[PDB]
């Protein structure tokens, strides 16, 4: 019924966070506090959208 | 000429002997008892209601670090 559509190996290069998760949880706080932002807009679209590859950016 | 000699009791008499039963008393009261009980229940409850709220404060704060983290 149909190809799924995938996104290319490049477009999901990105420089990753290589803190573990005591590290990440010592900054959550201030984490929160300061990237809400750009959080808060990948959450409006992962939860508008309901599909991963339409919030890839 | 040697005296009879036998065992006997001493002269006069042995000391009196006990034999009625001896049992102490050795108690609080019913209503000190149940005072102290209730009192004791009352000061865990305290302290646990402390404890218990603060416990759920702490919770909230170790969600809302998951919170921050989960984008």
């Amino acid at each position: 019924p149909g190809i799924v559509e995938l996104p290319t190996l490049e477009d999901l290069k990105v420089q990753e966070v290589k803190v573990s998760s005591s590290v990440l949880k010592a900054a959550a706080h201030h984490y929160g506090a300061q990237c809400d932002k750009p959080n808060k807009e990948f959450m409006l679209c992962r939860w508008e959208e309901k599909d991963p590859r339409r919030c890839l950016e | 000429a040697s005296k009879v000699k036998q065992d006997m009791p001493p002269p006069g008499g042995y000391g009196p002997i006990d034999y009625k039963r001896n049992l102490p008393r050795r108690g609080l009261s019913g209503y000190s008892m149940f005072a102290v009980g209730i009192g004791t229940l009352l000061f865990g409850y305290w302290s646990m209601m402390k404890w218990n709220r603060e416990r759920r404060r702490l919770q909230i704060e170790d969600f809302e670090a998951r919170i921050a983290l989960m984008p």
